């Protein structure tokens, strides 16, 4: 048993990447559900209020999802959870590899400083890109030739729920970063 | 293993009250990620945005069409609905699962003695804010939901009167997710009066 | 373990029949989550909120979206559907789930004695209960319903008639249900029996 | 577990048997929860509430919506639908739930248990027992294995005078092929008879006309066929498992089996002195002759009590 | 349960093939279950039953209803496909379980299975025990281990005498490989002569003429293509699963298993009146070479009065 | 089992490899069975198989049932779509069970040594054959797909623009797979040059 040599950093992040993964798997199950983007024209043909026809078929109205889900929503707000995967994966992966590797040292603040550069990627990257999460959504298709309509507003359903769940999730890898930045400095304020 | 002996009753009664409480979180989970949905239909006649609510008779043509509908319905999902209607399984499965980290501290981190009366104050006040939290705002789920969204330019009308179908659901789960933490609480208070004295 | 010794015939068939009746009550939660729903047709002919009920045929028309059909399903579900039929798989996950506590609770925690007996007469009037109250209510499970919801301002009708689709199996669940719950009583009364002589 | 020497091929047979049982009743179950459903289609001309089945050809409209539509289904399946094509895994589920239950009924018994796990337990241990190799081998005797000989001995004398008086194993294991042939005899008769029920094209007068306007209705259930093969291969395992029952039931009355012999085991051995035990006794002792007649063969020493005077001697020899 | 010593190269082939065969009946099942449907379009030109097939371009309108469709669907998909195309896999799950059935039949007959865990334990206790090594390399003994050593030796004759009189087991492996020879056999002849009823296009003319106004329907069939490629995989595993059974006869028919010679394990040892076996303990010694000879090797130094002789007179 | 300290880091990190790659044909299966459509929009101007392109917006008239755009779309996908693209998934899943399957033949059956030479090798010289077969097909997994079947005389028109929804994260999904293989032959080649040494 290494719990000996597993002091409360490891295992504070062997319980996060649990929960990394679990947030990956629940994001997953949501882009599983087929109703992802919901798009209506623009500018389509007390008062008595009527509704707007806007003279378009079921699978005119599919095809401009498709399309608005291609062209307008953001590659990062299309695969949040999938980059959440494959980025726990990489950190269960180069969590235990000191564990799975003065050499002894030099291996020790080698995966510390790897693990300390990845969380420090992640946090600059989401907190770069978390803002294009939006609900409302101006799509631009050029699918004025089979629909008739050229501009499209369009809305994502499961916005909210990427912008909670990368909120969850960039507080976990916070965490995550301040107790490996403790390790670090633990580990290189003594010889 | 052979830690029952280091397990007395309110330990093993606020596990199992985890354990309900998770199965709770990953019901309402479920429902939320399958079932969820709002259904809104526009306001015919309106007073000041606001619903007036008045040979046979015939169904009432709006002229949305489905897809429409749909865009309305997630529209006035989010810019309407109260926020803890939407986000109470989620809400309930981070409580529960700190509630476990909190719980299952010790097993694998008089110091001990000192770290569970940390913890046992930490969960306590965590209790206090849980129940605080989820006492204000049970009352602010409601079934039938105003929209005021002001999406004239896209369907035609601006006021809808929608109905949550799994709303109900969620206060009633919430009903009974409020027993669930006072019995964890009380008895979390109660050892901590038990090692106050 | 080795407490098979202190667990009697009756007790094997009691629990038994607890899973037995749990597997009834995740049958019945997963079918209430995926396939409940009903089917409202609204009614042409209406004499004071009630469904007046009067070559070739022809189909009516409705003139209704499928969305206001939506509608219409979500507030007669909401409304006149009656809550035990909504929540009965629910109510019977809780009583398994009480029951199989009140049967392994002296596994977990004169005092044994005193636990057994305690266990024994709140299983008896616990069935008595139970058989009363789901007997009392399995006559509000009904195929054919129909609602009254005044959404006229937003439909166009007053009056609907509902169809329960998965009501009748429901139905084939509630009756065996009650008669597991016989069955237990019957093993009840053998013990009551067998405590008597 | 070490209980498979007590069940013979048979109800190992019928063990897979009711396994395959449950598969295709959580199969048809899961089948009739998703995928079952109605199709539907009203008859435009009629004659006395009856399908009359009456330039390009056109089709037939019928101004019905989707929610009509929804009704139309949902009253012709639960109205006019068979039940058994709607019930028929539950039924089977009902039926392999009460097999398997009949199957480990002497089991769970406390009664037959303890019987059962008693036998079951000096048996083997009477087979791992070298006083059997050094006895039919027939001094090659420790102290130590002499001493849990006579123990072994002491204990086979106490189990068979226990176990002599009743015959309630027997009696349990009759209840039981009983129950069972007598089951498989009401599924084929009920399911033979009902089979012919699920059938793909279905006339419907659910009387809606106030509702959708159509008296009568002409349905298609999809899963029809299916639900007939699945049954008829049901019913083929059913006919299997009575006739495996049928075999039991037959070989429970050829042969008293309450009453066991040993006169080929003490004939090819040297002991004559192996007495012919009854009852239960005699009943698990058949049974595991249907396992192999070697457990009986090694067993068959220990109830010996000439061979009790032989080991009685070689211990008196070894400790004086 | 330690049986794995007794199924040879050919028993695992064929097990792990019946276990991709289950796989792919799952599959092909609930594809069949959840997304088999047929798209039905009626046509307009009949010419005798039969479909004509003849600035802008305008959308054929049929006047029909999402339900009329829906049970044109239903009638052609039962009545006009063929009955192969749709139930392909639960016939690979009637054919894969039969398959299997026959495979553990004699590991799952008691009057096979006792006879079987008893030569298995009595080979894996003349593995361990060290007369053996000391006989193959041909003294000291510790009383124990020459207890257990006689002992081993006694069960060995006991157990003979009643293995080598009947051949049960042997007949039964017999009925058993001609069984799964004669379905296989008749598997690739149904099947091959059946297969090419999977068809994507499929003309129905089933008259309801009376509910949807027309009676020739053309309709696509979205899973033939995949059920075609499936059948044709899983035709090419019987193949496989084919060729494995034929060895195995082939091998129960390379020579006599009812007989064993021992003459290569005592003529190259010093112990040369070793007794050639017969019936069921040669054959379950025949599997156990086609697993690994080292085990016939082991265990041929126990058959032996010579051997008998020498323990004697070191024991003494 | 007894060959656990046989493998060095490389048979590990080729054994994670492998389940990375297992479970992303798992999941690229379940994507297939799940939503694998493609939807097609016949064209308006249709000059011997070409789609021309030459107030408020209004929209476009096709007067096709939603059945006859299921043929369509039916039809385009089984006769106008490549098959890899249709068949990504089940080819991975099949290269998932023999890579696994060679990987651990020596297993099941100096004969180990060349048992393991020729595994060794097959492992290679399928990574590169995999390789050359995905990179010169990987083009094919494209969204907009012009479909031309000419079934005119079921729909009334010849082509559709149809636009395959589940493709480019399928491209994804098959640069992850290439780019896995590409460290997985990288470790591959070690080897080659290990049993080459
Ligand atoms: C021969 C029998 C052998 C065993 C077979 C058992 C039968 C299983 C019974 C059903 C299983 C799943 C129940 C699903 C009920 C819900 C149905 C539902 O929601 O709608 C169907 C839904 C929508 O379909 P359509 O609208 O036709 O698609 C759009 C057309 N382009 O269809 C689905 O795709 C269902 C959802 C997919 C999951 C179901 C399983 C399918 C098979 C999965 C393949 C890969 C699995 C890998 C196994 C992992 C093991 C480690
Ligand atoms: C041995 C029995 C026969 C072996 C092979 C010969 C097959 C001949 C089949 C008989 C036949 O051709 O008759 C047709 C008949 C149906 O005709 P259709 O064309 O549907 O009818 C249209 C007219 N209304 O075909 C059949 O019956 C097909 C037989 C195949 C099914 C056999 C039974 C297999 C059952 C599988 C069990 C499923 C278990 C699922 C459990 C999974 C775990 C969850």
């Amino acid at each position: 048993a290494f719990r000996v040599l597993k002091p409360w950093w490891d295992v504070f992040t062997d319980y996060l990447s649990v929960a990394m993964l679990m947030i990956g798997v629940f994001g997953c199950t949501l882009q599983v559900m087929q109703d992802k983007i919901i798009c209506l024209p623009k500018r389509v043909q007390t008062v008595e209020m009527k509704g707007l026809k806007t003279d378009l078929d079921l699978q005119q109205y599919s095809f401009i999802n498709q399309m608005c889900y291609e062209r307008a929503l953001h590659w990062y707000a299309k695969y949040f959870p999938y980059l959440v995967l494959i980025h726990t994966l990489v950190f269960m992966l180069c969590s235990n590899f000191w564990f799975k590797f003065d050499i002894l040292y030099a291996m020790y603040v080698r995966q510390t400083v790897l693990k300390v550069i990845k969380f420090l990627i992640i946090i600059a990257y989401n907190s770069a890109l978390v803002s294009k999460v939006q609900f409302t959504v101006d799509c631009n298709v050029d699918i004025q030739d089979m629909t008739g309509y050229k501009n499209f507003s369009c809305n994502h359903t499961m916005a909210h729920l990427f912008s909670k769940l990368s909120f969850c999730y960039l507080c976990f890898v916070s965490i995550y970063g301040l107790t490996c930045l403790y390790t670090l400095y633990w580990l290189f304020y003594r010889s | 293993p052979a830690y029952r002996i280091l397990k007395p009753w309110w330990d093993v009664f606020t596990d199992y009250i985890s354990i309900v409480m998770l199965m709770i979180a990953v019901f309402g989970g479920t429902l939320q990620v399958t079932q969820d949905k709002m259904i809104c239909l526009p306001c015919k006649w309106v007073t000041k945005d606001s619903c007036n609510d008045s040979t046979g008779p015939t169904g009432i043509k709006y002229d949305l069409d489905r897809h429409q509908y749909n865009y309305v319905d997630a529209v006035c999902y989010e810019n309407r609905l109260h926020w803890f209607a939407k986000y109470f399984p989620y809400l309930v499965l981070l409580h529960t699962l700190i509630f476990l980290a909190c719980s299952n501290f010790w097993f694998k981190f008089d110091i001990v003695y000192r770290l569970y009366m940390r913890q046992t104050i930490i969960k306590v006040i965590k209790f206090a804010l849980i129940i605080c939290y989820t006492v204000y705002y049970v009352h602010n789920i409601k079934f039938d939901v105003d929209c005021t969204v002001d999406i004239e330019s896209l369907t035609g009308y601006r006021t809808y009167r929608c109905a949550h179908p799994l709303a109900t659901l969620f206060k009633i789960l919430a009903s009974f997710y409020i027993s669930l933490v006072i019995f964890y609480g009380l008895i979390c208070m109660y050892t901590l009066w038990w090692m106050l004295r």
